[PDB]
């Protein structure tokens, strides 16, 4: 009868507003790639990134479509249902009042089908956060979307986020890794500023550890770590700049171009715009801290979160992109009330560490 | 009739589509009893010579739908070179090349956009291809005899 | 009247002619979809003196899909989710139109019994079903008490 004002499935045409009990996924293309490319290792640590041309399916409606059409292989038969971008993953999304029994069957079958794809048994959170920090560089270092799909860039897999975060929050909060990974994350913040050099070549660099505070840390606790990250996040660029390969102490430790920091600057401006998506979560003191009330605004509010998907993207792409000095960097980001000083503020952090 | 299964809950709601925002020429519905048999009529669009015809066809869906296409053959007399002699529409999106998110409205303005600009590299009337690309006239001649019978029903 | 429907009345004559002990049932007055339904503990286990009142949620693919049976009363049980949903083979995998409310009321309560730890739901439960069998039971009476309130 009526129409369905949020996710829709494309098959049937319907959403939660006449199936509220149906799980409805999220075609998504992962494959197999290096979880950090400056590891100084011979091989690289091995995870997997995903993208999507965010297209919803009902988990049902993409076995049924599959199932009937025999003769040809289910993802080959995904694609025609996915807006001829080919796929191999289905992203399952929690309904409010869908049954955690019908999301982790759909978990578990997302799972193996990233186990197929990747090779990587196991998926395992952790991979899955390097997932997120992943796509993440490649909307910093403008990387293509649709050169192994076909389809789909910015648009489509800036409303993929919430929900490939919603993935690790489930985890985290099922397995009770919150506190692990909180007093793994506050490690890494209180690194002395000689590990600084040598984390920036990490697997679990700074990169992987502010997509992880993104799951945990409210947003009162990463304005004030906002500048700390930044700082680890600019360190990072020099590093990796005047030393591609390996180091351990920073040699050149003189300012350089602004394109070798617009990278790590990207991935700070998405991040925060993320944050200011999710203001409106309540803080705590609601049966669990930030990875429980975060995970609980994505369930219920799948509209408003698109909206500010578009919203944080039109910021990103309008405002962050064409920024061209450091200076107009804290302009655009707003950190001028609390770094009054922008000149000083980075050639003294490059001079702090050796 | 229940509409308990999926399809024909999916068929209403190609009907409540179809028939809130019909497209322009085209205008289809549901048998008054079996909702799996449809009957649609295509109005020739202009600047084509299938104008001032009232093309009638059938569609018939299985519950199988919408994960099979369904099966849609002209009722009228059709010359087209992406049409077979029995009213069998050789065309891609409603064989092979069918998305279970196209509905009863994607298929009338397919089949609606296929009289204006024909395929006839891929054909299925040999002799209405070889028109088509050799003389225009004698094929403009040919579709004008099937609109005047498109008016015989 | 849909196929759906039609089926659900024969489920409520069986459940109100042959109500199966510890179970009654029933769907709500004004949808036929949405059934409310309580089991009391089984005699003999730690969830005894327990009236644990559930929810059901069907739709027009019954008998051919399973429907959504979730616990309102709070549950700690290996094989029941924090939600309340219940991780049985006969409501996922291996579910049979041949099934009833009351062959899943029946299946249910026998699971309190005989828990599925090798294929668990809440893992700190079925943690403590096979390791610390005092604990498990000392939290399952626990959760037999708040059942009592609303
Ligand atoms: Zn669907």
């Amino acid at each position: 009868l009526i129409e369905e004002p949020g996710l829709t499935c494309c098959i049937c045409r319907e959403g939660y507003k006449f199936q509220p009990t149906k799980v409805l996924g999220i075609y998504t293309f992962t494959k197999r790639v290096a979880l950090e490319e400056l590891e100084n290792k011979p091989r690289k640590q091995q995870g997997y990134s995903t993208v999507s041309h965010f297209n919803i399916v009902h988990y049902d409606c993409h076995l049924a479509a599959v199932r009937l059409a025999r003769g040809r292989e289910e993802w080959e038969s995904a694609a025609l249902q996915n807006a001829n971008t080919k796929c191999n993953g289905l992203l399952p999304v929690w309904g409010p009042h869908v049954p955690e029994s019908a999301f982790a069957t759909c978990l578990a079958r997302h799972n193996t089908y990233l186990q197929e794809c990747t090779g990587q048994r196991e998926p395992t959170y952790q991979l899955n956060i390097h997932d997120i920090k992943l796509l993440f560089l490649r909307f910093a270092m403008e990387q293509s979307f649709s050169a192994d799909t076909g389809g789909g860039g910015r648009e489509s897999n800036i409303h993929l986020i919430p929900y490939i975060i919603h993935t690790v929050l489930y985890v985290l909060n099922t397995t009770r890794a919150t506190s692990r990974e909180e007093k793994n994350l506050q490690g890494f913040l209180e690194q002395p500023k000689e590990k600084w050099v040598e984390s920036a070549f990490e697997v679990d660099g700074p990169y992987y550890f502010t997509v992880l505070a993104l799951h945990i840390l409210p947003p009162e606790q990463w304005r004030a770590t906002r500048v700390e990250i930044l700082r680890r996040l600019l360190v990072t660029s020099q590093a990796r700049a005047v030393a591609p390969g390996g180091a351990t102490r920073l040699t050149d430790k003189a300012v350089k171009d602004y394109s070798a920091y617009r990278s790590s600057l990207l991935f700070w401006a998405l991040v925060d715009l993320i944050y200011n998506m999710f203001k409106k979560v309540p803080t705590s003191n609601t049966e669990g801290g930030w990875s429980c009330s975060l995970a609980e605004y994505i369930r219920h509010n799948d509209m408003p979160i698109y909206e500010a998907a578009d919203k944080a993207l039109k910021t990103f792409q309008e405002e962050f992109m064409p920024v061209e000095t450091f200076s107009e960097f804290l302009d655009v980001a707003g950190l001028l009330s609390e770094i009054t000083d922008p000149e000083s503020f980075l050639k003294d952090l490059l001079n702090s560490v050796p | 009739g229940s509409m308990s299964t999926p399809a024909r809950r999916r068929l209403m709601r190609d009907f409540k589509r179809l028939q809130e925002d019909p497209p322009a020429g085209v205008s289809g519905a549901p048998s008054e009893n079996n909702i799996m048999v449809w009957n649609a009529v295509i109005f020739g669009p202009e600047g084509t010579p299938f104008e001032d015809g009232t093309f009638k066809l059938t569609i018939e869906f299985t519950e199988e739908y919408p994960n099979k296409p369904p099966t849609v053959r002209f009722v009228s007399k059709m010359f087209h070179p992406n049409v077979y002699a029995d009213g069998s529409i050789k065309l891609d999106i409603l064989q092979n090349r069918w998305s279970p998110t196209y509905d009863v409205s994607s298929i009338l303005t397919s089949i609606q956009s296929l009289l204006d600009e024909p395929n006839p590299n891929s054909p299925a009337n040999s002799q209405a291809a070889q028109l088509y690309q050799e003389n225009k006239r004698e094929y403009e001649k040919r579709v004008s005899a099937i609109v005047e019978q498109s008016w015989r029903d």
